[PDB]
């Protein structure tokens, strides 16, 4: 129910 | 109430939204969801005391509960926690293997994780490989090294070494490593690096029963006690399987070994929760060791 909810991302590829 | 939270992984940042009743776990299977990381075992939630010390976050209780430095957002790093005892063997998923390789080598060139200078060149030369794959001299001419960071501080200290001159002994390496795919460097790296004195152990300054300064490691085949000014070297060396039981209440810590003439060992950490955590650790390390011999 409260589960976290994702609000942004960065991904580093090197 | 919605809480920021970051979660930091070697090469991701998560920004999440959560509840005051949102739970370690909950926090925690996100993360490896959105990230594609099944062998969770290894991992944990690493955050910063009210007071400042580096703990892992208890999954089975709520976040707000814990006592996380209060600041917003609220800060995680995602990392290992615990070890495999062979890299080649445990380590099956290419992430969970490229996780373990950054942790590990941010740990090697920041001087936290011990290197002689003859490991650390070879270690840069697969590190290299992993990023840049083939030696290729149609792409990568005099100074294409100039711009990574690839040797510990300590090294570059010591010895009279040029740039030039360390980034021509580890292009050597980098040139032997032809035809090496860019997993099979990254393995390679881990593999080295485990064996390692300082690698995968927990170290927590103690005092004697006399009250002299030693440290304590607790890795995935035991405890250890070390004299204050070599963490490399064991003093005494406490297996699992030579411990008959180990004990803690407030801030004592007793080690009692599997041969009753042989004496206890007595050491005190400077609060309860450093004695917490140390046990903690102790009792993960424990069953993960246990459950690789089923």
């Amino acid at each position: 129910d409260s589960e976290p909810v994702l609000k942004g991302v960065k991904l580093h590829y090197t | 109430k919605t809480i920021s939270v970051r979660v930091t992984t070697m090469d991701a940042e998560l920004e999440f939204a959560i509840q005051p009743n949102t739970t370690g776990k909950q926090l925690f299977d996100q993360v490896v969801k959105t990230i594609g990381l099944r062998e969770v075992w290894f991992f944990g939630l690493q955050y910063q005391d009210t007071k400042g010390f580096s703990t892992w976050l208890k999954l089975n209780k709520k976040v707000t509960a814990q006592d996380v430095r209060k600041e917003s957002p609220l800060l995680f790093k995602f990392r290992a926690k615990f070890y495999p005892e062979d890299v080649s063997e445990e380590l099956i998923q290419d992430i969970t293997q490229r996780l373990f390789f950054l942790q590990v080598k941010e740990g090697i060139l920041n001087d936290d994780i011990y290197c002689p200078p003859e490991t650390a060149v070879l270690l840069a030369s697969y590190a290299v490989q992993s990023k840049y794959g083939d030696f290729n001299k149609e792409v990568h001419k005099s100074g294409y090294l100039a711009g990574d960071k690839l040797l510990p501080q300590r090294v570059l200290e010591q010895h009279k070494l040029n740039k030039d001159q360390w980034e021509e002994r580890i292009q050597v390496w980098h040139e032997e490593h032809r035809g090496m795919l860019r997993e099979d460097a990254v393995l390679e790296y881990l593999k080295i690096a485990q064996d390692l004195e300082m690698y995968g152990v927990n170290y927590f300054s103690i005092k004697n029963k006399k009250g002299s300064e030693l440290w304590l490691g607790v890795d995935a085949l035991g405890l250890n006690i070390y004299e204050q000014n070599d963490r490399l070297t064991p003093k005494i060396g406490f297996p699992w399987s030579e411990i008959r039981n180990i004990s803690f209440n407030d801030k004592k810590f007793v080690i009692k070994p599997i041969d009753k003439k042989a004496p206890d060992f007595v050491f005190y950490a400077p609060r309860l929760r450093i004695n917490k955590r140390i046990l903690a650790l102790c009792m993960g390390n424990h069953e993960l060791y246990m459950r690789r011999r089923k």
